[PDB]
């Protein structure tokens, strides 16, 4: 007799073609991360009651330097530049990641002068590249690609100008666009064209 | 990571209360219909 | 207004980078995988159809289309996709 | 399968409701009280006891604390639910109008860890009210005894930003008819009575009807003295109560502690919420709690949102006749469901996640 | 409602079965599909689509290429002795048939020194 | 990461306070709260403060998202601390928005006012555009938050606002409200709020309220009226207003169909063209009467001159993360319109991009759902202003741990 007893499909596709003790609790615990010792609370497992916040690995600071008075006064001296008015730029750089485009923001305009986003960022790379100058044995990277400040600035003002254009430089440019191909054709196939059939009217 | 899964999370509650609504009242529904076929039980019984 | 048309070209890259991580497929390649992929979906429904068809039954059913791949693949191939399919049905019907 | 096991439980401050699931009304139930001496006992022995023991509400208008009160609240439960767990129990606990994290987190962690359930669950006592009928949308009063929500639940879905509450449901109701007894009439003047108190609005709990008749009810001077018996059997006529404390529940002003009365305080409850969805929820408006039996509450309710609401928008009462219940109703509604299985936390996404879990 | 889970999905399987059983339904293949019919010829589609992928790319591997190309199927296909015989009929586009070495030309005839 | 918090969104309008990690807030308040001098009095709940009695004159704790009464602001936080919160402050860290262009002065000393007063273990003062734009999936962009007091543009690049390219303008939900009371007045429509309404009955389109005064009636101040006015104006405005698909046409605004409303005291009417006239003015003040003046930046305006206050190098990311907020956002069509506008202005090469978020809970709580998730990180447990730091370093910690 069939023996079956399983899914109708599988039976046929067959034989057709032969206690929990884990308790959560709420602990207390410190980061690593932190140098105040603020202890926080966490919803452990109690497998794990005392081990380090894993978390505290993603506290990569960013690598600003850091340089004594001394070194201030002899190599990065400025004249256009004070300790007060360096200073603060480390710090917002210290602050925010090392990121320009907000520390030019955080200026403090009232006790320091405006200062544009491209000389602070010079003003910083250039205090990089001699503290690293005046360094040999640390390899602070000596050979550091200072961008230049003024292709730099003329970048930022040529599209900058690239930037409204409203009237007629948006909509109106197509005619300027068009052109861009036209000239380099026409002018080509009229002028070495009239080259190419003078040539052939010689021979001919 | 996370803003992603809040968003789905809260796509999925939504969802998991429209389901559970449904269920109650596809729960009063077969209710009624239970009684209707009890009465259609009644009638297969005489049949049977 | 838009003409979209279909390809199995989602399944079979899928399948390409789980058999071969590291290794990719050209456009004519994958062209060519789905034209193989229709004419094997042609040539089992097709052998099912009939196979139905001669034991006067209207509907193609799994044992229908484990027959079809018996008949239609070659000797050591055709084992393991019916190993593979039966495998499959079992799992499905598991409710998993 | 949990519906064929479910478990339900509805404690609050008045009554607890709970016991097996599965049926249309709660296995058994104890006054929800926890008692210890003076210089352990729960239930009907804490009530029992009232005036020896130093009695303590384990859920205080909400809140919650499960180490011994709520601990013993659930231990006296399980004489309602059934026996040693493995037989049948999936559980769902009492969640407050609006304390989702604190309340379910603990709640969660320590029932499992005490009562070993291989199923729980946690919810709202809105939804599940609400489930007792079934529809789009609820701004369900559910004036119990510590709380008077005004859940607008758009879909079943406890909107928190609408949520809003009143707090004259339970002992200040009958903390003021105790004091308006021994103006007219006998009365009592201890907690030890406040629940002989109350037996006098658990039989004559008529309303009067205010700011629409606002006299006639006593004017008439006649068919309103039901003379509710004492032990004793003092016809001291009852009076005045007759209408007076049915509307401090909607009149705070008339107790002393002052808020939006439950007509305009659920009226103000739907018009935070959106102004496309509130259109369902004056056509089905629930009501729910012990507090709401009260006969004449619906029509009371009817002729106030009428005021305050609009007229394009109709007031649909629905309010179910057996509304003592009604969040027990829909909560066991809910729980006994087959496909409802697939929603029930187990030992597995526990030991994965932990309490710490969706809630 | 509950969390749609497709068909492959549950089976396991990568092709859809979904579209397979549209593709069956109003086909005309027959009158009524049975349910399990699209899961097998599905999971069939898949297994030799694997194979012929683990193929192609090792002779692909084998040519030190990272793009399979019809090179490599025309290779893998006429290669294995199941394949060709379930694709003899079949011909592809930019393919090519198994060459022939030329090394035998150097041990039998070359340019010899004269005018080299 | 997930710790007992308190996330408190302390809008102009509304303030929203509820748990770290949650969806939606735990309580949703009127933020002009009721006061009676008695200390003062103060009635942080909807069902205790729009009650006929009291007089509760309006005392609005914050004005244009700053504080400006620290007493009342400590009133409405222990209140909302033991109403709906109902628990000790110093078992949870707190995370409170504040507006962008709020005062060091006042950071400071709001963080000094939660360490001495409530000793709360763990604090954060976060911007209200730095949440929005963690809440909607991008941590660069523009937030366009238009509430109650101002509609703001307020550029975040890097989870850091850019206070040059931030632009505000006062039409927002008060110029509505104006709005809306001039249309009343010039309608000859009484604005009866519902508590001076004891009953009424229903009457023809058109024609005079029938409704009775209640007898004994509240001793309510000029303030508490004009709040309850308020309220009514902004059912109205939820209910009737709807921003015009392109810039307003007399004609084509007389062509649109009409949106019947009836107010508490039982007048309605359809309203027509006058509807879709106020709108207007958050996109062109120009043509709104007794606002003789162009200084007024419009909602597009506003939006262009934030974005053209930046380094071009980030206005190709403003402009494809310009995320939109507040509740006046709510308003019909006002996102269709925005974003024709600023698809007409916004040029070429820049791709604009509106982030799809216009649900209520969506905008209204974007800025409570962003510290929502922004302190359920565990890289956010790292900068905490903990208990020993304000100890140690002062009330001035706040400008260092969360500038
Ligand atoms: N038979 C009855 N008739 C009229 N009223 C009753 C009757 N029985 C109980 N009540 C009233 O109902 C109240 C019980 O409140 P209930 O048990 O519904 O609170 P709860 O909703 O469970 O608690 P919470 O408010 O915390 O949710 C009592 O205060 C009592 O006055
Ligand atoms: N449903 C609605 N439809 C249209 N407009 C609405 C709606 N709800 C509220 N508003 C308007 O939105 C305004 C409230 O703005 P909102 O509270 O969102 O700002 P906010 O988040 O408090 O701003 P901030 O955080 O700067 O204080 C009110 O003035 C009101 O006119």
């Amino acid at each position: 007799k069939r023996p079956e007893g399983m899914h109708r499909e599988v039976y046929a596709l067959l034989y057709s073609d032969k206690k929990k003790v884990r308790p959560w609790k709420w602990m207390p615990f410190t980061n690593p991360a932190r140098k105040d010792g603020a202890m926080f609370f966490h919803w452990r497992r109690a497998a794990e009651e005392g081990k380090d916040y894993p978390f505290a690995r993603f506290n990569k600071t960013v690598q600003v330097p850091v340089y004594s008075e001394q070194e201030y006064q002899l190599y990065l001296h400025d004249d256009a530049w004070t300790k007060a008015e360096t200073d603060h730029l480390f710090d917002l750089s210290r602050r925010f990641d090392l990121r320009f485009v907000v520390i030019h923001d955080r200026y403090d305009h009232q006790q320091f002068k405006k200062r544009s986003v491209e000389d602070l960022k010079e003003r910083y790379y250039h205090i990089c590249a001699k503290l690293a100058n005046v360094r040999a044995v640390p390899g602070t990277d000596l050979k550091i690609p200072v961008f230049d400040a003024g292709h730099e600035r003329r970048r930022k003002e040529q599209l900058e100008r690239l930037y409204n254009r409203t009237p007629e430089q948006v909509a109106e440019e197509e005619y300027l666009l068009q052109e861009l191909r036209k000239i380099e054709a026409r002018k080509k196939e009229r002028e070495k064209r009239s080259q190419d059939l003078q040539k052939l009217i010689t021979a001919a | 990571w996370l803003s992603a899964d809040f968003a789905q999370e809260r796509r999925w509650k939504r969802g998991v209360a429209r389901k559970v609504v449904r269920m109650v009242i596809r729960h009063h529904e077969e209710q009624r219909q239970k009684e209707e076929r009890a009465r259609r039980e009644e009638q297969a019984k005489l049949r049977r | 207004k838009r003409s979209r048309k279909e390809s199995y070209s989602v399944y079979v890259y899928k399948v390409l980078k789980q058999v071969h991580p590291d290794t990719g497929i050209s456009s004519k390649a994958m062209g060519i995988m789905n034209s193989f992929v229709n004419d094997i979906f042609e040539r089992i429904a097709g052998e099912a159809s009939r196979l139905a068809h001669y034991n006067k039954r209207s509907t193609i059913t799994s044992r229908e289309i484990q027959t079809a791949v018996r008949l239609l693949l070659p000797g050591e191939l055709a084992k393991h996709a019916v190993s593979e399919g039966t495998k499959a049905v079992t799992k499905y019907t598991s409710s998993k | 399968d949990d519906d064929i096991a479910a478990l339900v439980v509805d404690n609050g401050s008045g009554m607890c409701k709970a016991g097996f699931a599965g049926d249309d009304a709660p296995r058994a139930v104890f006054p929800s009280i926890v008692g210890r001496p003076r210089h352990s006992y729960v239930g009907d022995e804490a009530q029992s006891k009232r005036g020896i023991l130093t009695l303590k509400y384990p859920i205080e208008h909400g809140i919650v604390t499960n180490w011994d009160d709520m601990e013993k609240i659930w231990h006296h439960t399980f004489y309602n639910e059934l026996r040693v767990a493995p037989e049948e129990h999936p559980v769902l606990l009492t969640e407050a109008p609006l304390n989702p994290k604190a309340n379910r987190e603990k709640m969660t962690q320590i029932m499992f860890e005490t009562f070993n359930t291989p199923a729980m669950y946690v919810a709202i006592q809105a939804v599940l009210s609400l489930y007792a009928s079934g529809r789009t949308t609820g701004i369900v009063m559910d004036s119990g005894d510590g709380v008077t929500h005004t859940v607008p639940i758009y879909e079943g879905y406890a909107l928190p930003h609408a949520i809003l509450r009143l707090d004259l449901a339970g002992r200040d109701l009958t903390d003021y008819l105790m004091k308006i007894l021994t103006e007219r009439g006998y009365s009592f003047t201890t907690t030890a009575e406040r629940e002989i108190v109350r037996d006098i609005k658990e039989k004559l709990c008529y309303v009067a009807l205010d700011f629409e008749q606002e006299m006639a009810t006593a004017a008439s001077s006649s068919s309103l003295e039901k003379s509710y018996e004492l032990p004793d059997g003092q016809v001291i006529t009852i009076g005045n109560e007759r209408f007076r404390c049915p509307e401090a529940l909607f009149q705070p002003s008339f107790l002393g502690m002052e808020s939006c009365g439950i007509h305009e305080t659920t009226f103000n409850s739907i018009m935070k919420c959106d102004v496309d969805i509130r259109k369902d929820l004056y056509a089905n408006t629930v009501l729910s709690g012990g507090t709401t039996m009260y006969p004449g509450i619906a029509d009371r309710m009817q002729k106030e949102i009428t005021a305050l609401a609009p007229s394009t928008m109709k007031i649909k009462i629905i309010a179910p006749p057996e509304r003592k219940y009604s969040v027990w109703i829909g909560g066991s509604i809910l729980a006994s469901l087959s496909t409802f299985q697939q929603m029930w936390i187990s030992k597995q996404e526990y030991d994965e996640s932990g309490p710490s879990i969706v809630h | 409602r509950a969390k749609a889970k497709s068909r492959s999905s549950r089976a396991g399987l990568q092709f859809p079965v979904g579209r397979v059983h549209r593709l069956l339904r109003k086909g005309n293949y027959a009158e009524r599909v049975g349910a399990g019919a699209p899961v097998y010829l599905a999971a069939v589609l898949e297994y030799l689509t694997a194979e012929i992928l683990e193929l192609a790319g090792n002779a692909a591997r084998d040519n030190k290429k990272t793009r399979i190309i019809p090179r490599h199927l025309q290779l893998a296909i006429r290669n294995d002795e199941e394949l060709n015989k379930l694709l003899g009929r079949v011909t592809i586009a930019q393919g090519g048939v198994l060459p022939n070495i030329q090394a035998v030309l150097l041990p039998k005839k070359t340019e010899s020194h004269h005018k080299a | 990461d997930e710790v007992g918090a308190l996330v408190f969104d302390i809008g102009s309008y509304t303030v929203r306070a509820g748990y770290a990690g949650e969806d939606c807030p735990k309580v949703d308040f009127p933020t002009a709260i009721g006061m009676v001098v008695e200390g003062p009095t103060y009635y942080i709940d909807t069902n205790a403060l729009r009650v006929p009695r009291e007089n509760m004159e309006a005392i609005s704790p914050l004005k244009n998202g700053m504080v400006e009464d620290w007493d009342s602001f400590q009133a409405i936080l222990d209140h909302t601390y033991k109403m709906h919160v109902k628990s000790e402050a110093s078992l949870h860290p707190v995370l409170m928005s504040e507006a962008p262009w709020n005062t060091r002065a006042k950071r400071e000393k709001l963080t000094e006012l939660m360490f001495e007063h409530y000793n709360i273990p763990a604090f954060f003062l976060c911007k209200t555009a730095v949440l929005t734009a963690f809440a909607n999936g991008r941590s660069t962009g523009l937030i366009l938050d238009s509430g109650a007091t101002h509609t703001t543009a307020i550029p975040v690049h890097d989870g850091y606002v850019l206070q040059q390219g931030i632009v505000k303008s006062p039409l927002a939900g008060d110029f509505i409200t104006m709005q809306c009371r001039e249309l009343f007045q010039e309608m000859n429509i009484e604005l009866v709020p519902p508590y001076m309404i004891a009953s009424k009955e229903a009457v023809r389109e058109g024609s005079p309220a029938n409704w009775k005064r209640k007898e004994k009636l509240p001793q309510v101040t000029r303030s508490w009226h004009n709040y309850m006015c308020n309220c009514v104006i902004q059912d109205f405005q939820a209910s009737v207003l709807q921003v015009s698909d392109s810039t307003y046409d007399e004609q084509v605004a007389a062509q649109m169909p009409t949106v019947h409303y009836e107010f508490p005291n039982g007048y309605n009417c359809d309203f027509g063209a006058e509807r879709l006239k106020i709108p207007e003015g958050l996109f062109d003040p120009s043509n709104v009467k007794g606002l003789s003046g162009n200084t007024m930046l419009g909602v597009s305006h506003v939006v262009t001159t934030s974005v053209g206050m930046c380094d071009i190098d980030i206005r190709p990311g403003l402009y494809g993360s310009v995320i939109v907020a507040g509740g006046n956002t709510l308003i019909q069509s006002f996102t269709d319109r925005l974003n024709r506008e600023l698809s007409q202005k916004t040029p070429p090469s820049m791709r604009l991009k509106l982030i799809a978020n216009n649900t209520t809970v969506e905008r209204r709580f974007s800025s409570w759902i962003g510290g929502s998730i922004l302190a359920s990180l565990g890289t956010f447990q790292q900068m905490w202003i903990s208990k020993q730091e304000y100890e140690e370093g002062g009330k001035q910690c706040v400008e260092r741990k969360c500038p």
